[PDB]
């Protein structure tokens, strides 16, 4: 069993490793404008049946070594930053763990829960259902908590981030990271967010004479656009949760 | 369900040699071998093979000689310069067969999920096709017999893979690629009412000598029901084709009507500018 | 042989194509091309490609080993989004809107009426239209009539936003805008749009912050 | 048994030789219909039993040996004809 | 003791089971043995390239298994011909086919053995059908500067393996290196029957195939149309009144001949319906 | 198959990269110590569980 | 309307790019200004 | 004129960057984006070229 493994290995030696690279832009229906990740630039083809419709410019593909024709696709790209957040979240007890927000949770539960199990009775009115929430209060009441309780809940597709690890001495850094979660919750459908600490990277618009949270400015007009956007985001929800919810933009 | 393969004529060149072989050991006329290749599909491809040192006796012709020797350590060579390109069948030339060809099919079923006899062609005159496939068939009877084991037509082409042609087409030499309605039909029409109709003539040898002296295939079972076949338009005087006639003035309907437009731009193509370059060229010549 | 020469033409082409830039052309069908290999070139360019189109730094088409301008690709790959190309477009704009007759009336005007009327900018000779500007509190429904404009006509809808332009490498939202510009002078006079405003394009120009 | 044309017949031989009545010619068809070896077109304007392609008969090796009035019929005269197109496109030869 | 213009009459075989040995022969070169026969003086021929296995480690004169060498000259024992080695072959499938650096020494490494041994370098991933690198060298040596390295004695074969003598590293390698002559065989005992094949093969086998009408006409017919209106343009580009314009931008062409064979198409294409029947 | 993979080891000092990241449609993605990039749909001689990007 | 003589090269338009990056001495300007001697530089 | 076409297949002299020459019929070429290169110069062109 071992050398037939051995064999498929010895196979495997006439593997070739294929190519990192990227479609930059569809010519033709076989001539496809990649670049390679490392360098320069290509036009080249599928290999019959890589479904090139799916190739949208901006996907990575795979490419032979010698031929250099397209070979794969993979996903996309994932930027792994998200990745040390998202698969983060652990799951949990559920509801029963919390006690005394029964409001909180059935209300809450119709504003979240409800267009993700049915958002046709949603349709059956006609009315577009709901997008958000901010919870307050004092700190540490357990906003953590009841975001974990929806954790356990849902248990499907959550994205929960700190919401203060966005600014690390860059510009557009921040904004390019918030793209990229962004794409990737336009990515999957029942995407879940869930953000804490707003006041670090929401904060409020005063008269420009500071420096860096000018950055928020701009970082909190990323979430001005890009909560709406031209396209509405489609069952992704937004959990917002903070200590003062005073200083926060108007706008917001 | 075999169709088609793609055929390396390299390896039939190795049955050409092989064909070079058999004139010069002695009593062995028919090239007799065994044919490499991978099952992929339904259309399959060869891309090597080998020739068997075989004798035949023609008292009992069911006597092969298939040396494992010969079998076993050249499929380890076979094997050790590639493990893709294993055994897919053999092969052995003359048009028809060889009463042992079945049992030489059997040896090495044993190696692979259908070998096939693909029968060759070291000498191409033919009106037909060239070497041609036939799978492992059970079709026995409506009888209830023994099982018949008699490898049945199935239909093979030889196919074109790769690139290959820095070698073949460089030893062209002579051939033109036509645009089609340059001779080239007519080439084909030499050759599918000519080799076609002579294959009718095959199919009178058939359908007359078969009346003569044929026994049990006479009518076994595909004859009437190919005779429907044949009854699709075989009619007596004219056939009488009244649908088509109408029908075929929404045929030529189409092609004289391309034919007067298209062909009155073509006279612009041709008579303006051939006009003017003429002229040019006539009286700016002065 | 005049097949042969044709079809020759295209045997080493197509298949595995490299892309390198234009830089100069010193005679007839013999140019330099720099490469995104890293190095520049002085190779024997083609007759296939018209004479008029190497202006540029164009992206090219050269092999691998023989190095040879055989195509020109005038384009490159986008600005940044290039007008989602689709359908994205949201509309809600010219058969239902709450209350904006002003500015759909004005943009009605300024848009419409110049795509399809232009010579009504004749008889009279009055101008092609312009860019413009909007303002209203956050909730007086400000992008959508920006949607469904990107909806109801086919304009080349080439949106950015602008909180991007801020960077670290130097010149780098000013090349996001050229190529915004350049692929705006490239494509149309349809209608390519920049929502971006207050806060970042303030007046204070004389300011050492 | 006539291979020719007429092949749009009226019920007349059906309604009298298949001792059947005209109101179940179309039962007798479409029931046939439900047979599937032959596949007529009928028409209900004319009340005619169209002909269509069947599956003919089991052996006439009379007709064996009588099918070169149709056999050698296509030989001679697919190949005969064959040779008026080629002898008329002869000298295109080129 | 004496120079000569050698020939290499090959075998068809050799070059395919070359471009076998380079087309699946994947870009990382590779090695093997020629065995053809000595014929004599002013030539030599190829009979065979055989195969090697998969020698993924390096190209070397170490190698050569000769166990496979033994018992691949038995297996020519028990089929017809046990013929001779002449060399040995190898694949530069990647760059621009010139001599490497172990040729350098497995060249003399073998040749020290044979008489020739002429070296193969080849590349099939260079063209399709209109470059044909098949290449080969003999390994001329410091010993016979004596005299000079001259053979000449037909020539017009090494004029004309003289006329592209252009490798870079291998024009450079003008020392120690003087190419050998490849002709093609007269192979009309294969060439007859690869051409009965050949055009027996690529035209609809049985040719009742296609005897795709007029849907690709009916697509024709609209490309036929819509052409033409910008075919027409040139008649307006042709009014330049007096004269205002160079080379006449001829687009006379490219739609006059597709009417005319694909409407002949369409033309034979009606008639085969009474060329079918009857 | 092992003399060969040994001398595949023992080819040159056989050029130790890093992984990039790793994915399962037994995928790797290769990081030379040149800085290239190769992926490969078939990892090897090893384990994908011995392994991490 | 000076034939040959005003080559406005515009001098500031992607000017943390057109100018110095590529150009640390922006005299390829003046090399173009020398070889094309009827010309004006603009800048903004 | 078709069948000048083979000269295409010679792949293009590329640009050199020469600073200056020096004696002995050799120059000083700085490959593009490479280093220093003295070699030897052809005979249709001069040192004082
Ligand atoms: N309403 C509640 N129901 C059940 N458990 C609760 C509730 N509120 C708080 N808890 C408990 O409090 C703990 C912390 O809750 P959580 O993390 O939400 O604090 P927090 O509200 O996020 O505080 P802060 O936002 O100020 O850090 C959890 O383990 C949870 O079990
Ligand atoms: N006229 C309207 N009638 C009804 N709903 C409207 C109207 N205008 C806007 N809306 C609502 O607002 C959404 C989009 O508003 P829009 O983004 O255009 O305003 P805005 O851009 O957010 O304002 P601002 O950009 O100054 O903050 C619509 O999807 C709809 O829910
Ligand atoms: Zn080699």
């Amino acid at each position: 069993k071992q050398y037939e493994k051995s064999e498929n290995d010895l196979k495997a030696l006439q593997s070739v490793g294929q190519i990192v690279g990227e479609v930059l832009k569809q010519l033709t229906e076989e001539k496809f404008i990649v670049k390679a990740t490392n360098g320069p630039r290509y036009v080249v083809g599928c290999r019959r049946q890589l479904d090139k419709s799916k190739l949208k410019p901006g996907t990575r593909v795979a490419l032979d070594m010698t031929t250099l024709t397209i070979m794969r696709y993979l996903p996309r790209e994932v930027d792994p930053l998200v990745y040390n957040m998202s698969h983060e979240d652990p799951g949990n007890v559920s509801y029963s763990e919390i006690g005394g927000l029964s409001e909180q949770i059935r209300e809450l539960r119709e504003v979240i829960e409800l267009p993700l199990t049915n958002p046709e009775l949603f349709q059956r009115v006609g009315i577009i259902p709901p997008k958000g929430c901010l919870l307050y209060g004092p700190p540490g009441t357990g906003k953590t908590l009841l975001a974990r309780a929806v954790a356990s809940q849902l248990d499907c597709n959550f994205l929960k981030v700190v919401s203060s690890s966005i600014v690390d001495k860059y510009i557009g850094e921040s904004a390019r990271l918030i793209r990229e979660m962004f794409n990737y919750a336009r990515d999957h459908q029942p995407c879940i967010i869930f953000m804490d600490e707003i006041d670090a990277i929401g904060g409020r618009r005063f008269s420009e004479g500071t420096s860096a949270d000018r950055e928020i400015q701009r970082t909190l007009m990323e979430l001005l656009n890009q909560m709406d956007g031209f396209d509405t985001l489609h069952r992704v929800k937004m959990i917002m949760a903070t200590n003062r919810p005073d200083t926060l933009d108007p706008a917001l | 369900a075999v169709q088609k393969v793609v055929v390396h004529p390299l390896v039939l060149l190795s049955v050409v040699d092989h064909f070079n072989r058999i004139g010069k050991v002695g009593n062995q006329k028919r090239v007799v071998g065994v044919l490499l290749g991978s099952w992929q599909k339904k259309v399959l491809d060869v891309s090597n093979s080998f020739a068997v040192p075989f004798d035949e006796d023609d008292k009992d012709d069911s006597v092969w000689f298939l040396d494992h020797d010969y079998l076993e350590n050249m499929y380890g060579m076979f094997k050790k310069v590639n493990a893709r390109e294993r055994i897919v069948g053999w092969y052995h030339t003359g048009p028809k067969l060889h009463k042992n060809d079945i049992a030489i099919n059997e040896l090495m079923k044993r190696y692979c999920p259908n070998s096939v006899l693909v029968i060759i062609d070291v000498k191409p005159k033919d009106l037909g096709l060239p070497t041609e496939a036939y799978i492992s068939v059970e079709e026995v009877h409506d009888d209830g017999t023994p099982t018949s084991k008699t490898f049945e037509h199935v239909t093979s082409e030889i196919g074109a893979e790769e690139a290959e042609e820095v070698g073949v087409e460089h030893l062209l030499r002579d051939i033109k690629d036509t645009t089609v309605g340059t001779l080239s039909q007519r080439i084909t029409n030499q050759v599918h009412g000519l080799k076609g109709l002579n294959s009718k003539l095959l199919d009178i040898r058939s359908y007359l000598e078969k009346v003569a002296t044929g026994k049990l295939p006479i009518n076994h079972q595909i004859i009437y029901q190919l005779q429907d076949v044949f009854n699709l338009l075989p009619d007596v005087s004219l056939q009488e084709f009244v649908k088509a006639f109408y029908l075929k003035t929404n045929d030529q309907m189409v092609v004289v009507y391309l034919a007067s437009l298209i062909r009155s731009v073509v006279a612009l193509h041709n008579l303006i500018n051939n006009k003017i370059a003429n002229r040019d060229a006539e009286k700016k010549e002065g | 042989e005049f097949l042969h020469a044709q079809e020759e033409v295209k045997r080493i082409q197509s298949i595995p194509l490299v892309i390198g830039q234009f830089l100069e052309a010193v005679d007839q069908n013999t140019a330099i091309v720099g490469s995104t290999t890293g190095s520049n070139y002085y190779v024997r360019i083609l007759s296939t490609i018209d004479r008029e189109l190497l202006k540029p730094n164009a992206s090219v088409a050269l092999h691998k080993h023989s190095n040879a301008l055989v195509d020109v690709l005038p384009p490159e790959a986008d600005s940044s989004i290039m007008m989602l190309t689709s359908d994205q477009k949201p509309d809600v704009m010219y058969a239902d809107i709450g209350g904006m007759d002003i500015q759909k009336q004005e943009v009605r005007e300024a848009v419409e009426l110049p795509l399809t009327h232009f010579e009504l900018y004749k008889q009279i000779g009055i101008d092609p239209p312009r860019g413009v500007l909007m303002y209203g509190p956050p909730g007086c429904g400000k992008t959508m009539l920006a949607k469904a404009v990107a909806h109801h006509t086919t304009a080349a809808f080439i949106r950015v936003v602008g909180s991007e332009f801020v960077q670290k490498y130097l010149g780098e939202g000013p090349r996001m805008v050229r190529d915004v510009f350049r692929l705006a002078k490239e494509n149309a006079p349809a209608i390519i749009f920049i929502d971006e405003i207050d806060a970042i394009a303030t007046k204070r120009f004389d300011a050492q912050t | 048994t006539r291979p020719a044309n007429h092949r749009q017949l009226t019920f007349e031989e059906i309604a009298k030789s298949a001792k059947i009545t005209v109101n179940e010619v179309e039962l007798l068809v479409m029931k046939a219909l439900s047979v599937g070896l032959v596949k007529g077109s009928i028409d209900e304007v004319d009340k005619r039993v169209h002909m269509t392609w069947v599956q003919p008969r089991v052996l006439d090796l009379q007709q064996i040996k009588g099918m070169k009035d149709r056999l050698e019929f296509w030989c001679t005269d697919v190949k005969s004809m064959e040779m008026l197109v080629e002898h008329q496109a002869h000298d295109i030869l080129t | 003791a004496v120079d000569t213009a050698e020939q290499v009459y090959i075998s068809s075989l050799a070059l395919l089971k070359m471009l076998k040995h380079g087309r699946a022969g994947v870009p990382m070169e590779v090695m093997g043995l020629m065995l053809g026969e000595f014929v004599d003086d002013y030539t030599v021929r190829v009979i065979d390239v055989f195969a090697m296995p998969q020698s993924g480690t390096g190209v070397s004169v170490e190698a050569v298994d000769p166990v496979f060498q033994a018992k691949m000259l038995d297996m020519l024992k028990q089929t017809g011909r046990p013929e001779m080695v002449v060399g040995w072959y190898h694949s530069h499938p990647g760059f621009g086919c010139w001599l490497s650096g172990v040729d350098i020494n497995t060249q003399q490494s073998f040749e020290a053995l044979s008489e020739r041994a002429v070296a193969v370098v080849v590349d099939p991933i260079q063209s399709v059908k209109g470059k044909v690198v098949i290449d080969a060298f003999r390994l001329i040596n410091a010993n016979m500067m004596v005299l000079g390295h001259e053979p000449r004695q037909t020539t017009s074969n090494l004029g004309h393996l003289n006329k592209p003598s252009i490798q870079a590293l291998i024009h450079g390698l003008n020392r120690h290196y003087y190419s050998i002559t490849i002709n093609y065989r007269k192979n009309e005992l294969e060439q007859k029957m690869l051409l009965n094949l050949h055009k027996k093969s690529w035209m609809e086998g049985l040719t009742l195939q296609d005897y795709v009408v007029k849907e690709m006409l009916e697509l024709a017919k609209n490309y036929n149309k819509a052409v033409e209106e910008e075919d027409k343009m040139t008649p307006e580009q042709l009014a330049i009144k007096n004269v205002g314009k160079q080379d006449p931008k001829r687009h006379l062409e490219e739609h006059v001949d597709v009417l005319m064979t694909s409407n002949i198409v369409q033309c034979l294409a009606a008639m085969l319906d009474t060329v079918v029947f009857k | 198959e092992n003399s060969e993979k040994i001398k595949v080891n023992k080819t040159l000092p056989y050029l130790v990269s890093n992984v990039i990241e790793l994915l399962d449609v037994k995928c790797a993605v290769i990081k030379t110590s040149t800085r290239q990039t190769y992926f490969l749909p078939v990892i090897g001689l090893v384990d994908a569980e011995k392994l991490k990007p | 309307h000076t034939d040959c003589t005003f080559i406005r090269v515009s001098g500031s338009e992607l000017v943390q790019k057109f100018i110095g990056e590529g150009a640390r001495m922006v005299r390829e300007l003046f090399v173009m200004a020398r070889e094309h001697a009827p010309s004006i530089i603009f800048m903004d | 004129l078709r069948e000048e076409l083979q000269l295409l297949q010679e792949q293009g002299s590329y640009v050199g960057e020469v600073v200056r020459a020096m004696d002995k019929k050799k120059v000083l070429v700085k490959v593009h984006p490479e280093g220093k290169f003295v070699v030897d110069v052809d005979k249709n062109i001069d040192i004082n070229d």
